[PDB]
This record gives structure tokens, C-alpha cells and sequence, in this order.
């Protein structure tokens, strides 16, 4: 039901932040990105879960960049989650970070074939 | 470690 993220089962918060903090001190027109598979979602795997993804990207612009790397089949959907909300795909990334960033500092977004969250 | 998205 509420947004459970694999990726914070397996590192601790200290080192999170850290990590976050120095990325973003690094690659600051970017922002960080984690991307898991949400509960109960039939639809294909992610490789990586980590991404730096510009600031300017709309959200649209980005289910579209992560549906590449899906490759969706046949009248798969994919949908996107940030705190159990489907992300307006005219927003972007940089306000989605603003508006949502954990405080780890990186961002969270599950990702699934059903518009509602683990369903 | 981090992916570009786009490089
Ligand atoms: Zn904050």
C-alpha cells in the first residue's frame, strides 16, 4: 500500500545521505533517481535502479526513456509512483525532486503496469 | 555505479 523500496532495506540511512549528498554536490544539474518495480507489478525488469536524470526532463520525457529499457510488449502500461501519487507527466524532474526528494537525498519512483500502487 | 539517463 505505502511506497516500499528494496534499495532502502539494503543500506542505512547514514550512508544514503551520504551518498546523495556528494552526487548531487558532483552532478548538481541532475538529479538522483532510484526506480524499483512496485509490488504485485506484472512488467519487465530494470537492470540498473540508479540514474542521473537532467533537471529540464519532463516526466513524460522519462516514462519514455525508462519504457526503452523495459521494452514494453503488447498492451503492457507503465506507470510511475512518488509517495503512492502518479507523477503529472508535465512536471519535471527537477520539480518532482523539489517536491518529493527523500531525505536521503535521492529520489524515489516505483514503477508499474497498474495505475494504482501494488495492486 | 549511477546510470545517465539520457548519457
Ligand atoms: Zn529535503
Amino acid at each position: 500500500g505505502s511506497m516500499k523500496f528494496v534499495y532502502k532495506e539494503e543500506h542505512p540511512f547514514e550512508k544514503r545521505r551520504s551518498e546523495g549528498e556528494k552526487i548531487r554536490k558532483k552532478y548538481p544539474d541532475r538529479v538522483p533517481v532510484i526506480v524499483e518495480k512496485a509490488p504485485k507489478a506484472r512488467i519487465g525488469d530494470l537492470d540498473k535502479k540508479k540514474y542521473l536524470v537532467p533537471s529540464d526532463l519532463t516526466v513524460g520525457q522519462f516514462y519514455f526513456l525508462i519504457r526503452k529499457r523495459i521494452h514494453l510488449r503488447a498492451e503492457d502500461a507503465l506507470f510511475f509512483f512518488v509517495n503512492n501519487v502518479i507523477p503529472p507527466t508535465s512536471a519535471t524532474m527537477g520539480q518532482l525532486y523539489q517536491e518529493h526528494h527523500e531525505e536521503d537525498f535521492f529520489l524515489y519512483i516505483a514503477y508499474s503496469d497498474e495505475s494504482v500502487y501494488g495492486l | 555505479d549511477w546510470d545517465f539517463l539520457p548519457p
